[PDB]
């Protein structure tokens, strides 16, 4: 009997009901696999464990992908934070954590609080930060962005801590880790035998921060909603000395892969991935994802070998290393297939940090995946309330774009592959990420129904996979870009009068929007008319749909200078938001020459994406 | 029918209005955008 969606959905649900996710999470907190910094013996032990599991599940093929990359680690000299009061000097902390890609340096000066280190946070301070060290709270934005924002204003170093209000942790002495590269991948290693900080940056404990605040004056504003102990600026008699001595080290990292080959179009794949490495025990950070990855591979393999599931397209499971350093393992893999990966991999599903709580279900993705997400929400229940996830029909207008710290980001913004990340979470951040308290014990105490929540995260990802691989057609919603383009043109249209003043016209941009619109309609019509059983018609149409995301990567910038080339979701002067940010200044921070080029290049990119949607040259 | 075909009449009205305006189209845009964002293809 040929299986249909209803049969597959009910089979998945059946297998999930008997799956024990918590045993696997707990096994990854055993002493043989913690802590597991990238390139460590323990990371490697876990890789080889994952490999041998994939083999046990009888995946079609299992393989290793190795890279040598340069990371930064702690030196043998301790990093330190010291109060200089001249007549006396005393140690505040030798911190147990560090920030990777810090400049190694020693600096001394005033200490100034900048809240979270957002651009607006700095703008609202009464104290200029130039020539000073800045202290900020973790959260809201990445460490890399905090450091970049501080550097932009000529700060000389950055301290980062977890305040009790946002991060209610009983232990005030807890250390933590992150990285400050404003990018992904290995920023160091040349092309023979970059978003990096030029100032030192260091994580300190809350206790350390509180000792600093005891040498500081001024209450913090109440709208910061932070602890009552917070203070704003060092006293005139005191300065802070920060010493960072981190060193570079070459490591070998292993990405572990397994595939279930498609029955019809094995050369096209959905890729499902999870970070394996972590500073410290990494239960929520890496354990949960890796457990999901293992259980999904096992279940899908069983569905194919025992239950008659015949996926049309391939399913790849990827266990990545050096995720903690900026998706380094995944980025290195992407970079090997510059310009061609999008012809093979048609979607990426990230599993990292999929279970951080119970209250909310959040999703970030390429618009191409929005219909798939919507249909999946209609068919998965919330693991505590029992209600289906689809309770807001206007959800798609609220989604936030993927960020630089999410492993799905480079797949979309660098490689042009539609990608999705999702989680069950709270409003508050999970407090133990990047610490030695990120353990199975803490995770099960905070989420005692962890097994049912993991089951729901598995069901989401499992349903994505089935939808993407089952039918002869691709469930990718290219028409979703009509709303994204129109929304942009709406934002641009606020500056119509500026545009007239400069002697320019939007006619060709309008016209390119209209061309893309009609071109998506025609492609939809063609799918509607195609003989669904003709493997040759369908492979041609599906090949076309797989190039839609890639054609929003600007062809006018080097991926070595600006890796995130996607004009909607990427970063730099070629993006559509950057065009609007410049034009916003014209009311001489505004650059008219840049704007002219930006309008031209955007228009060419959108028009070229419309043309690319036509089948043959004579159409 | 897909969303682009369902909403085609509104796309045409916007283009017709842009064409007039080049010899404010905010409503014609708002209408299209509304139709696109409230359309569920599946
Ligand atoms: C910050 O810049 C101002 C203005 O140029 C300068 O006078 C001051 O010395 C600088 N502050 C420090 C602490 O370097
Ligand atoms: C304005 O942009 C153009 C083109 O990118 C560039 O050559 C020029 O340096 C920019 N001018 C300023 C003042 O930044």
């Amino acid at each position: 009997s040929r299986l249909y969606w209803d049969d597959l959905k009910r089979k998945l649900s059946e297998k999930l009901d008997s799956t024990d996710f918590t045993s696997t999470i707990k096994l990854l907190n055993e002493n043989s696999y913690v802590p597991r910094e990238a390139g460590s013996q323990k990371d490697e032990n876990l890789a080889l464990y994952v490999e041998n599991q994939f083999r046990e599940f009888k995946l079609s093929k299992v393989w290793r992908d190795q890279h040598f990359v340069k990371i930064q680690v702690k030196d043998s000299a301790q990093n330190s934070v010291i109060i200089v009061d001249g007549r006396l000097v005393y140690l505040v902390e030798n911190p147990g954590g560090y920030v990777a890609y810090s400049k190694a340096a020693t600096v001394t000066g005033k200490l100034v609080h900048a809240n979270f280190g957002t651009k607006k946070d700095f703008e609202d301070l009464y104290t200029p930060v130039n020539g000073s060290i800045v202290i900020v709270r973790a959260g809201k934005i990445t460490f890399a962005e905090k450091v970049a924002n501080a550097e932009s204003l000529n700060a000389i170093g950055v301290l980062i801590y977890m305040d009790q209000t946002k991060f209610p942790i009983v232990n005030a002495e807890l250390s933590f880790f992150g990285h400050a590269h404003l990018g992904t991948g290995d920023p160091y290693t040349p092309g023979f035998p970059s978003g990096l900080p030029n100032i030192p940056v260091q994580t300190i404990s809350r206790a350390a921060a509180e000792k600093l605040f005891g040498n500081m004056e001024g209450d913090c504003p109440s709208d910061w909603k932070t602890d009552s102990t917070c203070r704003m600026v060092t006293s005139e008699s005191k300065n802070v000395k920060l010493t960072v001595s981190n060193v570079l080290k070459e490591i070998k990292i292993l990405n572990i892969f397994g595939v279930i080959k498609g029955f019809v179009e094995p050369d096209h794949y959905v890729v499902v991935g999870a970070q394996r490495d972590a500073w410290g025990p990494g239960a929520a950070k890496s354990g949960v994802g890796t457990a999901l990855l293992l259980k999904l591979a096992q279940m899908f393999s069983d569905m194919v070998l025992k239950d008659g599931f015949q996926p049309s397209r391939s399913i790849i499971f990827a266990s990545w290393s050096a995720g903690d350093f900026g998706s380094v393992g995944a980025t290195e893999w992407l970079e090997g297939y510059l310009s061609s990966l999008h012809l093979k991999a048609f979607t990426y599903i990230n599993l990292d940090k999929a279970v951080l709580g119970t209250s909310n279900f959040k999703v970030s993705a390429s618009p191409l995946l929005y219909t798939l997400i919507e249909k999946t929400m209609q068919n998965v229940k919330h693991p505590v309330t029992g209600q289906f996830l689809y309770q807001d029909s206007n959800w798609a207008s609220k989604v936030e774009k993927l960020t630089l710290d999410n492993a799905a980001f480079p797949f979309l913004a660098y490689s042009g592959i539609p990608a999705v990340s999702f989680c069950f979470c709270e409003d508050t951040d999970y407090p133990y990420l990047g610490t030695t308290m990120d353990t199975y014990k803490e995770l099960i105490e905070r989420i005692p129904e962890l097994n049912k929540v993991a089951r729901a995260a598995a069901e989401v990802a499992g349903q994505f996979v089935i939808k993407l691989t089952h039918d002869v057609e691709l469930n990718l919603d290219y028409e979703r870009y009509n709303s994204q383009l129109l929304s942009f043109v709406r934002d641009l249209n606020q500056y119509r009068a500026d545009i007239k003043e400069m002697g320019l016209s939007l006619q060709w941009l309008y016209s390119a929007r209209g061309d893309f619109f009609r071109a998506t309609s025609r492609l939809t019509t063609d799918f509607g008319n195609a003989e669904k059983t003709d493997r040759f018609v369908m492979k041609k149409l599906n090949d076309r749909v797989m190039r839609v995301e890639y054609h929003f990567l600007s062809p006018y910038v080097s991926p070595k200078e600006s890796p995130f080339r996607h004009v909607f979701w990427g970063s730099g002067s070629h993006t559509l938001p950057a065009l609007l940010e410049n034009l916003k200044l014209r009311k001489g921070a505004f650059n008219e020459t840049l704007f002219r080029n930006q309008l031209a290049l955007a228009t060419w990119t959108i028009q070229g994406a419309a043309n690319a949607l036509s089948g043959d040259v004579w159409d | 029918e897909g969303c682009a075909s369902r909403c085609m009449k509104y796309n045409d009205e916007l283009e017709k209005c842009e064409a007039r305006m080049m010899s404010d189209c905010e409503q014609e845009l708002e209408d299209l955008l509304y139709c696109l964002d409230h359309c569920h293809s599946q």
